[PDB]
């Protein structure tokens, strides 16, 4: 867990 | 009648003097615009948050692919981001595996993209010199 | 502070009525100008040859990269060049396997792409309505 | 059908 695959928009 | 436009293009940020940068959790870097795309006209640029947006990601350097300008309505687009080690190869690759629906303003991307101590840690070479050098490689869809 | 390029570009070019193209605009073929490098400051196009011209060659289409505006001394750079077919995939690949050195005004590529007789022939899927598709990926080396 | 080598103009 030193990245993390979720993607999102500028939120 | 002939015709050409880019397709597939991969762009390098370097970010010189990355631990004394002044941004904290929440605050924004740009990056330059690059162009692709019919007429030279889809225009983009990176955003990062090297302290992370918010309270969830505080602990993480947060990545985002913008869509600054286009002229239809949207622009369907892959995209992949990596980071330059100091050995000269890429490492910590991600990529949104389907393409996403970009418009005019709109961003997509890793709001935990990598670990801020990780980043930090020297045993890992991702940040040589302190310079920070990130990969984009970003495809559209025809 | 911070500062990018666009380092590796792949465009898609596409020539119509290809059977005639020679009728139109003669013995050369230019493409319009693509553009990478620091500030969009490298701009480049294709150069096509429908028909080689020596008797070597004068049985294929040459395919070049034309480096036209170049504000630096030189840049190194690999390519491929590739076909797109009527089914969708990139056929018919060659690649430069290591870079070659460009400076405004000169070009690389392959004096015997493809055979015109295999081309010319529709059944092989590489002229959907007498239009020729081209690929070509380049990655400037840093 | 290809070949491989590659020139300048």
């Amino acid at each position: 867990p030193e990245q993390d695959s979720a993607v999102t928009s500028g939120e | 009648m002939a015709s050409g436009k880019v397709v597939k293009f991969s762009y390098m940020w370097t970010i010189n003097n990355f631990s004394f940068c002044r941004e904290e959790m929440g605050e924004v870097i740009k990056s330059s615009t690059f162009s692709s795309g019919a007429n030279d006209k889809l225009k983009w640029c990176l955003r990062v948050n090297p302290k992370g947006l918010d309270e969830e990601s505080k602990d993480y350097l947060s990545l985002y692919l913008l869509l600054v300008s286009c002229p239809k309505s949207e622009v369907r687009a892959k995209f992949k981001f990596s980071i330059l080690n100091a050995k000269g190869e890429e490492t910590k690759a991600m990529e949104s595996q389907r393409a996403y629906r970009f418009v005019q303003g709109k961003d997509w991307g890793f709001k935990k993209f990598i670990r801020r101590d990780f980043l930090l840690d020297e045993a890992n070479g991702l940040l040589p010199d302190d310079k920070l050098t990130l990969f984009c490689e970003v495809s559209v869809v025809q």
